[PDB]
């Protein structure tokens, strides 16, 4: 539901600020393709870093504010769409929150 | 002081095409002067060894014997023996490897198994099965393909030959593979070959994909009064 | 010398509900009026080591020692210490073992495959396959009920947790059984029961029959 | 001269029993006849049994086969068959090596199904193997099923021909033909292509009735006279 | 002494798939005595005699007297957008009409689907 | 339409009358096989004799009387069923007479 | 197609005649069950014995006469249906010759 | 499969003989009713006597010769049916084996 519609620059970093939530262990940061309706994990805490992501992702959980919080290293254009987070095996019926990203260059 | 040997090898054989006979030496000091021979069941010349290894982390010496065989006397039951004179021991060590064969020869059966659904929801990845059932003997060569390309061998993971609860003596084998299901959900054939010497090409191949089911859904519409 | 000390396994655990630890001596001729016993880190004793193994007509001697114990205390942490005095040995022998702390534990997923299609053309058996996969350490525990009643453990076949490819200190184990079609084909349902010691319950049970999967094949509409 | 037929790519891999063959033509019958295989090495070489008959039309033949490993073929040594005759005191040489480098073109295998123009009339149904793009002109097509590769007369191949487009390449076909019933009944009758640049050397396809996209039905039935036409 | 039988297959399915050319086959059987040839027409204009390769009369399996003959072509992966339909021919004496033009199309093929709407009224007497 | 109902004896030979059309060429004797709505074609002027009845039957065709006559050496309990004869390209379209036989002994 | 339809006495044994054909490795005996229109292999060269029928049926291949025969040692009234003999993997789909069972007592 | 057909008188009491399987615990002896396709459970080892059976019907079990037997005390018309023996839960998925009953009077 809310959209953080976070903003960054191209190279650098840019941290994703998702809600950690409770009673779900698998905690993901999917990427909605919206190309036949399905979203495909980037991360997970099953360990699963997407290809094109490899080794410029990570994903720390610190139940402090409950919030969990996913930095991007580097940027391309590729980055610049929609990366809903959420939790629970089923990765299309979970996406607690909804948020967008761009490039500025 | 025992000196391990190695017959030619089924795997070996069809992967390299290059047949290959070595034997190598264990629990001796590291020494020199040492020279390493074959011998056929006749005794007969060999090919000189190539590609010396080096010693054991434990600090021993150990070395390695090359030679060529052919098939159609490697088959015949012959035996193979390496000759090895190492300084310390008087008397040369020698040991004989043979080619067994008696064994029942049926065909191997290969059946492939798509990934099930409850995998194909957290949209990570997908593993694929290729069963291979009632194979005898042993020495049985797996790979997968895609697209003409073979895979790393890193990626997929072969089990080993165990018996048959059902069939006497009968073997069977596993393997597996991990495609990502986005990979999955577009399209590729994923083809699973088996390599057993009772087949009648030696070969036999059988490949799966996304769309190998979907047995002709059918809507039906009782229009009526509108 | 070689004594061998093998820590109990969470399969046999399960399997038989009477934990127990063996202290194996062997690299010894056959000589008897051995002395074997089991005692605790601050030097207890335990029960009498009873059904002492056979010694082996190939000039090697075998002893058992088994200390009938709870799974707390071993799980607690408490270290285990054989006893073993003998002639040709006369210096006590001493082994240590317990379990390996500091790893991390995982859940396995269990997924259960019917049998092929082509296998089932045969019209004659069918293989049904248990793909246990993602669990660390390594200590799987697989059995199949086909009612309530476990199958005879001769039917089925289980492999060794072979580790992950992809995932590393993570590992992957496969169960095959092997029934008649006909049995298959009149509804016969089988599941696959597995215990591992980071499961919620350590039990966890994962069914199939031939109805289970089918799609969908008609979509009648009542438009009005 | 004394014919010599070089070990065919077809005759290596059939059997998998690579021998050598030399027939004896264009001479005359005559008895005190000397034919082997001699080696360039110098090795003793088996003499090939199993001598030919008489032609009845005054010539003289004699074929043999001698065992060999196929590995000294791919090497690339020679051989030679050695036929000495009494009235040609000159022995024939005849140089059986096989001719170095490898072309680089994988084949492209595709299949077609047959026409239902022709399983109408119920009278056979003809599959074609269309073995396409293979670089050097060798290929040995077979047809299996059941686990057995169907007896080679059932079905029929052409040689190897140009193609209009690019430098190096060469195209093949294969018709089986088999009673419509059985094909309809089942049967998926695999194709197979035995090419010496494939990864495995063997490369195989496979055809049969629901080898196409599942087809939907969207029937509309409507009972009210009003609605419709 | 047999009518020549004639049929006309599409590129494969598979074939469809690397994006580089397509090739259409008409098979020709029968023909005793074995007289024909095959000219690939397309929109009534004869093709290059380089594309269409025609090789030989060949007996059939069982040969009592028949024979047959196989001719294919090559065409680009690109146009088959359009169709153009690519039409085949055969000549023979044995032939009341000596011309029996085989043509096929991306249209022409197997059905993907099968819209069947079937309606019921009792004013079609005349349908119209 | 009409039906022989043409009779015979195990053993022999047994002749089966059929019409011989015009604007015609196929000419065959289909087997009704009546098992998933299909004729086997047993033989035609395209020369093709089924396997289990190669060697045993014949068709010969003469414009006398407008008929051809195909005749079945020997008989088995198999040769007792339906053999519809038409012409025409398609074989379950043609059919144009129905004959039956059977078998005394 | 033909039915040998051999028949027997309680006890005792019956040997079953099917033909042996070539080009077709597994041979089997299959039993017409006739419930879900399925056919359950009684015996096969692949070795499978059905359990009611272990340790008294056997198959000996001999191609003297291109023949194979397959002896039933005892009898019990389950022993008096159909029993289709054939080859090729897909057993429904063989059934070479048919064949009939009874009991005599 | 097999019919033990047992027969009996009016009154006194009759035994129906049934195997008793392993790897099975409930043990029934359904009746056929045969009515609308379903069977109903006439008694079982989970403790259920119909009540038209109540108090004329027992059920002992003992693997001696891997064999169940059911004792039916008294007799009615009604006692003339079929009435399949089996195991496991579902009731109509069972009746390993099938028996008939009359009554003479
Ligand atoms: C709708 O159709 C079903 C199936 O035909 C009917 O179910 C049958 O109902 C009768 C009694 O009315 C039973 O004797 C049958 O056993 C039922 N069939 C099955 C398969 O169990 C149903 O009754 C129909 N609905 C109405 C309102 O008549
Ligand atoms: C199924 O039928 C309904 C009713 O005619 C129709 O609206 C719908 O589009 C159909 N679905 C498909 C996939 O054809
Ligand atoms: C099934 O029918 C419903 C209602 O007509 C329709 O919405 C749906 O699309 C249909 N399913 C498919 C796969 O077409
Ligand atoms: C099914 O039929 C409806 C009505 O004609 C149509 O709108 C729909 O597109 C059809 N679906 C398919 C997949 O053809
Ligand atoms: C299916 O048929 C209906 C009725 O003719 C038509 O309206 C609809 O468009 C058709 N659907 C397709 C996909 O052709």
């Amino acid at each position: 539901l809310p959209e953080v519609k976070v903003e960054g620059e191209l190279g650098g970093s840019v941290t994703i600020k998702c809600p950690l939530p409770e009673m779900h262990v698998r905690i993901y940061l999917c990427r909605e393709m919206a190309g036949s309706g399905t979203c495909g994990t980037v991360v997970s805490t099953t360990n699963f870093i997407k290809a094109e992501y490899k080794g410029r992702v990570t994903l720390k959980q610190y139940p402090r504010k409950n919030l969990f919080l996913v930095e991007v290293t580097q940027l391309t254009e590729s980055d610049s769409g929609v990366y809903a987070c959420g939790a629970g095996m089923n990765t299309d019926r979970g996406k607690t929150q909804k948020v967008t990203l761009n490039v500025h260059s | 002081i025992r000196v391990f040997a190695i017959p030619p090898s089924f795997a070996s054989i069809f992967l390299t095409k290059s047949t290959k006979l070595t034997c190598l030496v264990t629990d001796l000091t590291t020494y020199d002067s040492v020279t390493i021979s074959w011998t056929r069941q006749n005794g007969e010349a060999v090919k000189t060894h190539t590609n010396i290894s080096e010693s054991h982390p434990n600090a021993t010496f150990s070395a390695v014997g090359e030679a060529s065989i052919c098939e159609d006397d490697w088959n015949s039951g012959e035996r193979f023996t390496c000759t090895v004179t190492h300084t310390d021991l008087p008397s040369p060590l020698k040991q004989t490897i043979s080619r067994p064969k008696g064994v029942a020869l049926h065909r191997p059966d290969v059946y492939l198994l798509p990934p099930a659904r409850e995998q194909l929801n957290l949209r990570e990845s997908a593993t694929i099965t290729c069963l291979v059932t009632g194979f005898s003997p042993a020495d049985v060569f797996v790979q997968w393909m895609q697209r003409g390309q073979p895979l790393s061998p890193e990626k997929y993971v072969t089990s080993a030959p165990m018996p048959e609860p059902q069939a006497p003596g009968r073997y069977f084998a596993h393997s597996i593979l991990t495609v990502s299901e986005e990979e999955w959900n577009t399209g590729e054939t994923y083809t699973c070959v088996v390599a057993h010497e009772a087949l009648p090409n030696r070969v036999t191949e059988r490949t799966v994909d996304k769309s190998t089911g979907k047995p002709t859904l059918y809507n039906v519409s009782l229009v009526m009064s509108d």
